[PDB]
C-alpha cells in the first residue's frame, strides 16, 4: 500500500507546473475565473486516470517506431467521450465554452508522461500516480487561480468581497499578467525550500 | 526490433478502426441529449429576455438582408409577443453580435451580447448588467448617446471612457428598430 | 602600505554625475510643465518619486547590498513614470505603478542597468491596461478635453478644432505633465548634448523616420506638427536613449532608431491607439541582443 | 480576412504565445541559445504547414459525405502524428545534434499545443485554402520570432550574477515572456 | 602640417606643466647599487661574475644564454659584495649583483667615431654587445628587433616618438638638448635599412620641439616631418602604423608583417651612443613627478639606484602618497614598496595625491556604450571582462580578446568604475593556459 | 447501423497509408578511500601582515595578475578573496577571517577547487590520515620570520624525528606521504609554530 507516498511523490516532485513546467497551456488560458479551471483540472484528472488504465493494458504490443501514434489516438477517443459528455450530461455552460476543450489531446503533460512512465510502469502502478498527478494538477491550478482572481475582480468563487471601485484591476486576468503571478508564486515555492 | 510495414500497418489500421467504431456508437447514443440541451439553452435565454412568450418559432421564409442574419418569432400559444433579432454592428475593434428583444408593443425589452470580441476588458463591458439593464422599458425610437447626465426618455448613458462602443451598440439597435418598423410591425 | 592596481586614474564622471545631470536637465521641461497644472499635478510627481525610491530601499535589505539610492538611479525612473500620467488620478495607483517599476522590472532582473527594458514604459503599460478609465481624464481648464492625436485620425471625437502650432510649444495643449512643453524639453536635450551624455545617432534618426512617415502619410495642417505632438519628443530624448535599454554599438544604435519609427508611426496611423512612443520602444528594446550579436564593430585586423 | 490582414494576425497583434498561450510549453525549453533555438522553428515551418495542407484534405471532401464535424478531433491529429515521425528520420539525415541538444522536447514536437491551434482555429472559421496556408507560415514565423527573442534574452540572463538566488534559471523567464506580452499588447488596434 | 589620427580614443589630462621646462640634472649615486639580470624580456642571463672581483663601467656582467636576452653593463665602478637574489616590484626572485659605489668613476676606454664605413652585420653585433633594450613600453632587446627573418621586407622606419602619457616629459628634453644626435642615429638606423624611408612622429603639443627640429630636416632627403594629433594611445605600435602609412596591422602579428619597425627616440640616442661614442646603457632619464613630491624634477639616474633615495633626491614627500607608480600612470605597474631598485624599463615615477587616487567600490555596469567608443581597436570590452568571471572562453575567443593591447583606456571612461583590465589580464593568461 | 460504417471506412482512406509511408521509409533509414579537499594555510588576520591595501576585484583568481602577486607577504597562502566558494555548489567551503576552510563532512572530493586557485593552496588528502600540514611555503624561514608567525621555517627537525619517515623535505617544505604515516602523533608537539595540525578525533 504505497499510494500515500506515490501521491506526495507526484505532487512534490513530479508536479506538472510548479516543477516540471509541462502543461502551462490551459493553466494560463483557463485561469480567468477559478471555477473554470477547477473544472479544467477535474476533467484533466478523469482523462488522466483514464488514459493510463487503458494504455497499460495495450502496452506490450507496440513496436518502438510507433511509441506515440497509438497513444494520441486512444487519448483522442477518451477526449471525445468527455466532450460528448460536455455537450449533454453537465454543460453548466461556462466550462463548456471558455475552456479550450480539444487541447487535452495536445496537453503537453499526459503524453510527456505516458511515454515517460506508464509505458514502463505497471498497469496497476498507473492508476495511483495518475489519480495523484491529476490531483496535483487542480492543486497547481487552484492556488494560482484564487490569487489571479482575487487580484482581478476580487470575486473569489464569483462572489464579491470589496467595494467595486477599489479593485478594478484586470490586467492579471488579461494575458500578460498571469505570468507575473507564476513568477511570484513559484519563486515563493522555491525560497521556502531553498 | 522487427519493424515490417505489413505487420505494423494491419495493427495500426485495427487500433484506429476500433477507436472509430466505439466513437460512432457513442455518437448515435448522444444526439438526443444534445438536441434537448441545445434547445433548452436557447429557450432559457429567450424566456429570460422575453418572459411573456413560452414558445419560439423561426420565421424561416425571411432571410435577413442587412446586418440581421435571422429572426425568431415569440408566441404564447397563438398570440404574437415579439421578436428576437440577431445583429452585428461594427464596433471599434470588430462586430458586436447581439440578440435584441422587441415586443409587438414597440418597447425594447432588453439585449444580450453573445460574441466576446467587442472591447476586451477596456473600460467597462457592455455585457455588464448596470449598462445592459438600462435598455429595459425604452421606447422603440432612436436612442441617443450622451456625454453627461441621463434624461431617460431618449438618452443612453455611454460607458465612461468607451463612448465609441456605446455609439456602435446604439447604432445597431436603432438599425434593428428601423428593421422592426419596415419588416416586423404586423408581419 | 601602498594601494595598487593597474590603470591608476579612471577619472571622468561617476554615474551620480550622469543621472543627477539628467535630474537637473529636465527641470525647465518640468517647471514649464507644472505651472499650468498648479500644485494639483505636483502631488503625483513627488509621491511617485518618493514611493519609487523607498521601494528600492526595501529590496536593498532583501539580499544584502550597499544602497544604490545614492547613485540616483531610483529618482530618474520615478521622475519619468510621473511624466506619463494626467494629473487627476488618486496617488495610490501611481504608487503601485512605481512598486512595479522597481521590484519586478529592475530588481528581479539584476541591479542597475541589467534590465532588458525601460521600467517607466512597463509600469505605464501595466497602468493604462489595468485602469484605462482612471487614465481617460485630460484635466486642464477643469473639463475633460480632446488631445491632438485622437482628432488627427479624425475617427473619434466630433468636437475637434485643433490648436494652432505655436500653442503646443508654450504648453497650453492638454495631455500629460511633461510632453507638452516641447521647447523646454529641447532646452534640456540641448543641455544634455553639451555634456556628451548621449549621441545624436538615436534622436536624429528617430525624429527623421517618423517625419518621413508623417510626410508620405500627409496627415496634418503641416507634416511638422506631429513631431511636437504627443510623447514622441520625450521618446527620442529621455526614453529610448536610456543607457540600459539602448544597444552598445555605434551601428546598433541607428538600427534601433530607424526601426523605432517603423513600429511607432504604424500604431499612430494604421493602429487604433492614440500614440505609439510606448508600446513601440518595448518591442525594439526586446530586439536588442539580436541587434548586438550580429551588429558588432569591425575588428582592426579581420582576415581578408 | 485578406492575406495581409491574416499574416500580421499571427505575427504580431494576436501571436500564439504572447496572448493566446498556444505554444507556451516548448517556449521555456529550447530558449537556451539562438543558434539551436532557430532550428526548432525551422522544424515548425514544415510541421505547421504541411499539416495545414493535409487538414484541408479532411475539410475538402473526406469529412463531407458523413456531414458531421465530430470525427475531426480524433482525425487530422493522427496525420500530425504521421508527419513528425517522418521528420525524426530527416533530423538525423546529416546533422542530428542540431535539435538534439535539448531532445526531451523532440517528442513534444508531435504535441505542441499551438500546432493543433492553428488547425482547430482553421477548422473553426472554415477558411479558404491559401488564407489557411499564409496563416500557417505567419504562426510559424511568429513562433520562431518569439523563441529567438527569448533566446536573445536568456543568453544575457545566463551571464548575469546579480539575480536573487531563489530566482535563478526558470522563474525570471516567466517574468520576461509576460513582459514580452506587455510589448505586444499595443498592437491591438492595428488589426 | 595637418594632424592625422586613428579613429577612436580619449583625451587624458595633461600634467606636463609641472615638469616640461626644466634641466636634466645628473644624479650622482650615494647608496649601493644592485643590478637585476632580469630587466630584459625573456629569461635572465646568468652572471659570469662572482664575489670580490674588481668591476668597472662598461664591463659585461653576464652572457646572454638564449636567443632573446641581452648583455648587462654596470652603471658604476666598484666591487662585487654578493651575487644576491632580490625581489623586483613584480615580486619575482630575480638574480642580481650588488655593486657598492667606490665613488671613483673608472671607465674602460672605447671609441669609433664613424658609422659610414662599417658593414651592417658589424652594427648588429656591436648592438648585441651594447646589450640595449628597446626603452619604452614593453621592453624587447633591440638586436632581435633589427633582424626580421628575410621575407617580411621593410617599407619604412617611423620612430615612435609620440609620448602620449600624462606627466612624462622625458623624451621632450632629448629633443631640445640634442636634436642633431637623434637625427644622426636615425641616419644610422637607416644605414641598416635602404628602401625604408624615415619619419619622425612627434605630437603637436610640443610644437616648440618640432619647430626646433624643423631646421634640421631641410638638408637631407629621407627624413621628413609627420606631426600627429594629441590622442592617447598614439604611442602604441599598432595604431601609429594605421595613422601614417595607413595599412591596418594584421591581428596576432608583428610590425614586420606591416613592413615598418617602430622604435623609441631613447633607443635612437643610445644606438648613436653605441656606434659612435662607444658606450652602452649606464643610464636613462626618469621623470619623477606629482604634487605630493616637494618639487617636480627630471633626474638622469645611474641604473640600479634604490628608488627611495632617488625620490629623496627629488625633494621627498610633502605627504605620503597612496600609489607610487613605476612607468607611466596608465600602463605601468604600481610599486609593491618604495625599496625596489631602478631598472632600464622605468621611464618615470609618480606619487599620486588623494585628490585623484581615491576611486570607489564599483556599481553595476550601466551599458553606457562609452567603452566601445573609446577603444582604438574597436574591441567590445564589457562582454570580455564579463567573460572572464564565468570563464566562458569561447566568448573570449569569438570576441578576439587575445588581440588587446592593455592600453587601459577602457577602464578610464567608465561611470560605474568597473575595472575591467584585471579580468582581461586573467583571461589573457588563461588563454595561454588552455586554448 | 448503416451510418456506423462511414466513420471506419472514412478513417481507412487515411488508415494503413501513414504506416505505408513510415516503416517502408524507416527501413530505408534507421577506487580508494575517498579524497577530501584541505586548505594548507593558517593566515588569520593577526598571524600574518599583508604588505599592502588592495584595490581590486575581490576574487582570488584576479589577484594573481597585479604586482606583488596578491595581498599576502607570503607568496603562497590564500588571499581570502573567496573565488572558490563560487565553484563548490555543494558549499562545503566557508571563508572566514581571510582564509578558506573546507567543512570536513560535506565535501564530495569533486576537486575543481584545486584548479581554480592560482596559489594551489588546496591539496586533496585521505579523510582518515588525521595529521595534516598547513602551509604552502617555498622559502627560507627568515623571510617567513617577518611574514607569518604560524609558518614552517624549513626548520627540518621533523625529518629527524619521524620513525615511519612519512616525511620528506622537498623544496624547503614538509611533504608528508600519508599512507606511510601511522598517525603516531609525536610530530604535533615537535613544531614550535604548530604548522602541523592533528585533527584529534579521539
Ligand atoms: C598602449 C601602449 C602605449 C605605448 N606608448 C608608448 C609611448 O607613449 N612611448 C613609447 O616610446 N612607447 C610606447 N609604447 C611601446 C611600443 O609598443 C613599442 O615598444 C615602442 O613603440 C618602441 O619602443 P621599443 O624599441 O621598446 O619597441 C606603448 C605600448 C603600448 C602597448
Ligand atoms: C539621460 C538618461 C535617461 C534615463 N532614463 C531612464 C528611464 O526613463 N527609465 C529607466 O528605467 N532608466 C532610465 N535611465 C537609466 C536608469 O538609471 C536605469 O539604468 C534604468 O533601470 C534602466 O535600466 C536613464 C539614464 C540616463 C543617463
Ligand atoms: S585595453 Fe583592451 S579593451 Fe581597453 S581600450 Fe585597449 S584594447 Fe580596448
Ligand atoms: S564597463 Fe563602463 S563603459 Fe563599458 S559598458 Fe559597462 S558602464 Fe559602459
Ligand atoms: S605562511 Fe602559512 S599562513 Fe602564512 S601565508 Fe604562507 S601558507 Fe598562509
Ligand atoms: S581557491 Fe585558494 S586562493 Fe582561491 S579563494 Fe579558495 S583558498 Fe583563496
Ligand atoms: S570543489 Fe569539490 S572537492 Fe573542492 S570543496 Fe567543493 S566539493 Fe570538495
Ligand atoms: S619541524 Fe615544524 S618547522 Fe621544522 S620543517 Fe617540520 S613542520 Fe616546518
Ligand atoms: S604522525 Fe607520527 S608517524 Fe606520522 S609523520 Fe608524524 S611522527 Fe611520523
Ligand atoms: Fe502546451
Amino acid at each position: 500500500g504505497v499510494v500515500s507516498e506515490r501521491l506526495y511523490n507526484g505532487i512534490v516532485k513530479e508536479n506538472a507546473t510548479f516543477v516540471q513546467v509541462l502543461g502551462m497551456c490551459p493553466t494560463l488560458a483557463v485561469t480567468t475565473s477559478a471555477i473554470n479551471g477547477i473544472g479544467m483540472g477535474l476533467s484533466a484528472t478523469v482523462v488522466l486516470i483514464g488514459s493510463n488504465v487503458v494504455i497499460s493494458l495495450l502496452k506490450k504490443v507496440i513496436p518502438d517506431e510507433i511509441r506515440i501514434p497509438a497513444y494520441i489516438t486512444v487519448i483522442a477517443t477518451l477526449v471525445t467521450v468527455l466532450q460528448f459528455l460536455l455537450q449533454a450530461y453537465l454543460p453548466d455552460l461556462n466550462k463548456s465554452l471558455g475552456i479550450f476543450i480539444p487541447l487535452i489531446v495536445v496537453n503537453c503533460i499526459i503524453l510527456g508522461r505516458a511515454e515517460a512512465y506508464a509505458n514502463k510502469n505497471s498497469v496497476g502502478a498507473s492508476f495511483f500516480d495518475g489519480l495523484g498527478m491529476g490531483l496535483g494538477f487542480t492543486v497547481s491550478l487552484a492556488a494560482l487561480g484564487i490569487i489571479r482572481e482575487f487580484l482581478g475582480t476580487g470575486k473569489v468563487f464569483g462572489a464579491q468581497i470589496t467595494p467595486d471601485a477599489f479593485q478594478p484591476a484586470l490586467i492579471m486576468i488579461l494575458a500578460p499578467g498571469g505570468f507575473f503571478t507564476l513568477g511570484i508564486l513559484m519563486a515563493i515555492l522555491n525560497q521556502r525550500k531553498l | 526490433k522487427k519493424v515490417s510495414s505489413f505487420k505494423l500497418g494491419m495493427v495500426l489500421l485495427l487500433i484506429a478502426a476500433v477507436c472509430g467504431l466505439i466513437l460512432g456508437g457513442v455518437n448515435q447514443v448522444t444526439a438526443e441529449p444534445i438536441a434537448i440541451q441545445n434547445k433548452k439553452t436557447l429557450d432559457e435565454a429567450n424566456k429570460a429576455i422575453l418572459p411573456e412568450a413560452s414558445e419560439f418559432a423561426e420565421k424561416t421564409d425571411i432571410k435577413g438582408e442587412g446586418i440581421v442574419l435571422g429572426v425568431t418569432e415569440g408566441k404564447s400559444g397563438s398570440d404574437l409577443k415579439g421578436y428576437t433579432i440577431k445583429v452585428a454592428p461594427k464596433g471599434y475593434a470588430g462586430a458586436i453580435e447581439m440578440m435584441v428583444g422587441v415586443s409587438t408593443e414597440g418597447k425594447v425589452t432588453g439585449i444580450k451580447i453573445l460574441n466576446h470580441a467587442e472591447t476586451p476588458g477596456l473600460g467597462a463591458n457592455a455585457t455588464d448588467p448596470k449598462f445592459s439593464g438600462q435598455y429595459a422599458n425604452k421606447p422603440a425610437k432612436e436612442l441617443k448617446v450622451v456625454k453627461g447626465a441621463a434624461s431617460g426618455e431618449d438618452e443612453i448613458v455611454a460607458i465612461t471612457g468607451a463612448t465609441i462602443t456605446s455609439k456602435a451598440v446604439t447604432l445597431g439597435v436603432n438599425e434593428a428598430i428601423k428593421f422592426y418598423d419596415t419588416k416586423l410591425k404586423g408581419g | 602600505y601602498t594601494v595598487s592596481s593597474s590603470p591608476h586614474i579612471r577619472a571622468k564622471d561617476t554615474t551620480q554625475s550622469i543621472m543627477r545631470d539628467v535630474v537637473i536637465a529636465l527641470l525647465p521641461a518640468t517647471i514649464a510643465g507644472v505651472y499650468f497644472f498648479k500644485l494639483q499635478g505636483l502631488l503625483v510627481i513627488l509621491a511617485s518619486v518618493l514611493s519609487c525610491v523607498v521601494a528600492e530601499y526595501i529590496w536593498q535589505k532583501a539580499s544584502k547590498k550597499k544602497v544604490t539610492v545614492g547613485d540616483y538611479s531610483a529618482v530618474v525612473t520615478g521622475l519619468l513614470l510621473a511624466f506619463n500620467v494626467p494629473a487627476s488620478i488618486p496617488l495610490w495607483i501611481p504608487v503601485v505603478g512605481g512598486f512595479f517599476a522597481i521590484i519586478v522590472v529592475k530588481q528581479f532582473f539584476g541591479g542597475l542597468g541589467q534590465n532588458i527594458v525601460n521600467p517607466a514604459l512597463a509600469a505605464r503599460a501595466f497602468l493604462l491596461a489595468s485602469w484605462p478609465v482612471q487614465m481617460t481624464s485630460w484635466t486642464l481648464d477643469g473639463v475633460t478635453t480632446a488631445t491632438p492625436l485622437a482628432i488627427l485620425k479624425g475617427n473619434e471625437a466630433t468636437g475637434a478644432a485643433a490648436p494652432d502650432l505655436m500653442s503646443v510649444f508654450i504648453g497650453h495643449v492638454g495631455g500629460c505633465i511633461g510632453e507638452t512643453s516641447a521647447l523646454a524639453l529641447l532646452i534640456g536635450g540641448a543641455y544634455l548634448f553639451y555634456k556628451h551624455i548621449i549621441d545624436w545617432r538615436i534622436p536624429v534618426s528617430f525624429i527623421g523616420t517618423t517625419f518621413i512617415f508623417t510626410a508620405i502619410a500627409g496627415r496634418g495642417s503641416s507634416p511638422v506638427y506631429e513631431l511636437f505632438a504627443g510623447g514622441l519628443m520625450l521618446g527620442a530624448i529621455f526614453m529610448a536613449t536610456d543607457y540600459a535599454t539602448s544597444p552598445i554599438t555605434p551601428l546598433g544604435r541607428i538600427i534601433f532608431g530607424v526601426g523605432c519609427g517603423v513600429i511607432t508611426s504604424l500604431i499612430r496611423i494604421f493602429g487604433g491607439y492614440p500614440e505609439g512612443v510606448s508600446y513601440s520602444i518595448l518591442v525594439m528594446n526586446l530586439f536588442v541582443p539580436l541587434i548586438e550579436r550580429w551588429t558588432a564593430p569591425k575588428i582592426f585586423g579581420k582576415v581578408k | 480576412m485578406s492575406i495581409f490582414t491574416i499574416f500580421i494576425s499571427a505575427l504580431l497583434v494576436n501571436n500564439f504565445v504572447l496572448s493566446r498561450f498556444l505554444g507556451i510549453c516548448p517556449f521555456l525549453g529550447v530558449s537556451k541559445k539562438v543558434e539551436t533555438a532557430t532550428g526548432m522553428g525551422a522544424a515548425v515551418t514544415f510541421v505547421m504547414a504541411l499539416a495545414a495542407i493535409m487538414t484541408f484534405l479532411v475539410e475538402r471532401f473526406i469529412l463531407i459525405p458523413l456531414n458531421i464535424q465530430y470525427l475531426s478531433t480524433l482525425a487530422f491529429i493522427l496525420v500530425i502524428a504521421s508527419l513528425v515521425q517522418f521528420v525524426e528520420m530527416v533530423i538525423k539525415k546529416v546533422s542530428p545534434d542540431l535539435y538534439k541538444a535539448l531532445g526531451i522536447y523532440l517528442p513534444l514536437i508531435t504535441t505542441n499545443c499551438a500546432v493543433l491551434g492553428m488547425a482547430v482555429i482553421n477548422s473553426n472559421e472554415k477558411y479558404n485554402l491559401i488564407q489557411s496556408i499564409i496563416n500557417s507560415v505567419g504562426a510559424a514565423l511568429g513562433f520562431t520570432l518569439a523563441l529567438v527573442l527569448l533566446a536573445g534574452i536568456r543568453e544575457k540572463m545566463e551571464t548575469n550574477e546579480y539575480i536573487p538566488e531563489a530566482l535563478k534559471g526558470l522563474p525570471i523567464t516567466l517574468v520576461t515572456a509576460g513582459l514580452m506580452a506587455i510589448a505586444f499588447l499595443g498592437f491591438q488596434g492595428l488589426i | 602640417m595637418e594632424l592625422l589620427t586613428f579613429k577612436n580614443g580619449v583625451h587624458p589630462p595633461h600634467g606636463k606643466h609641472y615638469t616640461e621646462n626644466k634641466p636634466i640634472e645628473e644624479y650622482l649615486p650615494k647608496g649601493d647599487i644592485v643590478i637585476p639580470m632580469s630587466q630584459h624580456i625573456g629569461a635572465p642571463a646568468e652572471p659570469i661574475v662572482k664575489k670580490g672581483d674588481r668591476v668597472l663601467v662598461g664591463q659585461k656582467i653576464g652572457e646572454a644564454k638564449g636567443f632573446v636576452s641581452a648583455n648587462i653593463h654596470a652603471s658604476v665602478s666598484g666591487t662585487v659584495k654578493n651575487v644576491a637574489p632580490v625581489t623586483l616590484f613584480n615580486g619575482v626572485k630575480s638574480t642580481a649583483v650588488i655593486i657598492e659605489n667606490d665613488g671613483q668613476y673608472e671607465e674602460i676606454e672605447t671609441e669609433k667615431r664613424d658609422y659610414t664605413k662599417l658593414s651592417n652585420e658589424e652594427i648588429i653585433n656591436i648592438i648585441k654587445e651594447a646589450g640595449i633594450v628597446g626603452m619604452g613600453g614593453a621592453t624587447f632587446p633591440t638586436h632581435v628587433k633589427l633582424a626580421p627573418p628575410p621575407d617580411k621586407n621593410i617599407d619604412s622606419i617611423v620612430v615612435n616618438a609620440a609620448e602620449c602619457e600624462p606627466y612624462l616629459t622625458c623624451d621632450h628634453r632629448m629633443m631640445l638638448e640634442k636634436t642633431n644626435e637623434i637625427v644622426e642615429g636615425l641616419k644610422i638606423v637607416l644605414k641598416l635599412f635602404p628602401k625604408a624611408t624615415g619619419y619622425i612622429g612627434i605630437e603637436d603639443n610640443k610644437m616648440n620641439a618640432i619647430k626646433a627640429m624643423q631646421e634640421a630636416v631641410k638638408n637631407i632627403a629621407n627624413i621628413e616631418v609627420k606631426a600627429v594629433k594629441t590622442k592617447y594611445p598614439q604611442g602604441a605600435e599598432k595604431q601609429l602604423i594605421y595613422a601614417i602609412t595607413k595599412r591596418e596591422v594584421p591581428s596576432g602579428g608583428l610590425p614586420a608583417d606591416a613592413g615598418c619597425i617602430v622604435q623609441n627616440v631613447d633607443t635612437i640616442y643610445e644606438i648613436y651612443n653605441a656606434v659612435v661614442n662607444g658606450k652602452p646603457l649606464t643610464s636613462r632619464v626618469v621623470t619623477v613627478t606629482g604634487d605630493a613630491i616637494k618639487e617636480p624634477k627630471n633626474l638622469r639616474f645611474k641604473i640600479g639606484t634604490s628608488v627611495r633615495e632617488l625620490v629623496e633626491a627629488a625633494g621627498g614627500f610633502a605627504e605620503e602618497p597612496l600609489k607610487v607608480i613605476s612607468g607611466g600612470p596608465m600602463m605601468g605597474m604600481a610599486m609593491y614598496s618604495l625599496d625596489v631598485p631602478s631598472t632600464k624599463g622605468t621611464s618615470g615615477v609618480l606619487c599620486l595625491t588623494k585628490k585623484v587616487a581615491e576611486i570607489e567600490e564599483e556599481s553595476n555596469c550601466i551599458n553606457c556604450g562609452k567603452c566601445v567608443q573609446v577603444c582604438p581597436m574597436n574591441l567590445m570590452p564589457t562582454k570580455l571582462a564579463t567573460a572572464s568571471a564565468v570563464s566562458n572562453l569561447d566568448m573570449f575567443n569569438e570576441f578576439s580578446g587575445r588581440d588587446c593591447i592593455e592600453c587601459g583606456c577602457c577602464s578610464f571612461v567608465c561611470p560605474a568604475r568597473r575595472h575591467l583590465l584585471q579580468r582581461i589580464r586573467s583571461g589573457k593568461k588563461a588563454v595561454s593556459k588552455k586554448k | 447501423m448503416e451510418g456506423l460504417l462511414f466513420p471506419v471506412l472514412s478513417l481507412g482512406g487515411l488508415g494503413v497509408v501513414f504506416g505505408l509511408l513510415l516503416g517502408y521509409a524507416s527501413k530505408k533509414f534507421a577506487s580508494s578511500e575517498p579524497k577530501k579537499a584541505y586548505v594548507k594555510c593558517q593566515g588569520t588576520c593577526d598571524k600574518a601582515k599583508e604588505k599592502y591595501e588592495y584595490y581590486g576585484a575581490m576574487t582570488c583568481v584576479d589577484a594573481a595578475n597585479i604586482p606583488g602577486a596578491g595581498s599576502k607577504t607570503c607568496g603562497f597562502g590564500c588571499l581570502g578573496l573567496g573565488s572558490c566558494v563560487q565553484v563548490c555548489a555543494f558549499d562545503a567551503i566557508h571563508v572566514e577571517n581571510g582564509i578558506a576552510v573546507v567543512d570536513e563532512e560535506a565535501c564530495t572530493g569533486c576537486g575543481a577547487c584545486v584548479s581554480i586557485c592560482p596559489k594551489s593552496v588546496i591539496e586533496l588528502t585521505p579523510m582518515s590520515k588525521k595529521v595534516r600540514i598547513s602551509c604552502n611555503s617555498h622559502d627560507k624561514g627568515i623571510e617567513v620570520k617577518n611574514a607569518c608567525s604560524v609558518g614552517c621555517l624549513s626548520c627540518g627537525l621533523c625529518v629527524r624525528n619521524c620513525p615511519s619517515e612519512a616525511i620528506t623535505m622537498v623544496n624547503n617544505l614538509p611533504v608528508i606521504d600519508y599512507d606511510k604515516c601511522t598517525q603516531c602523533g609525536v610530530c604535533v608537539g615537535k613544531c614550535p609554530t604548530k604548522a602541523i595540525v592533528n585533527l584529534n578525533t579521539n
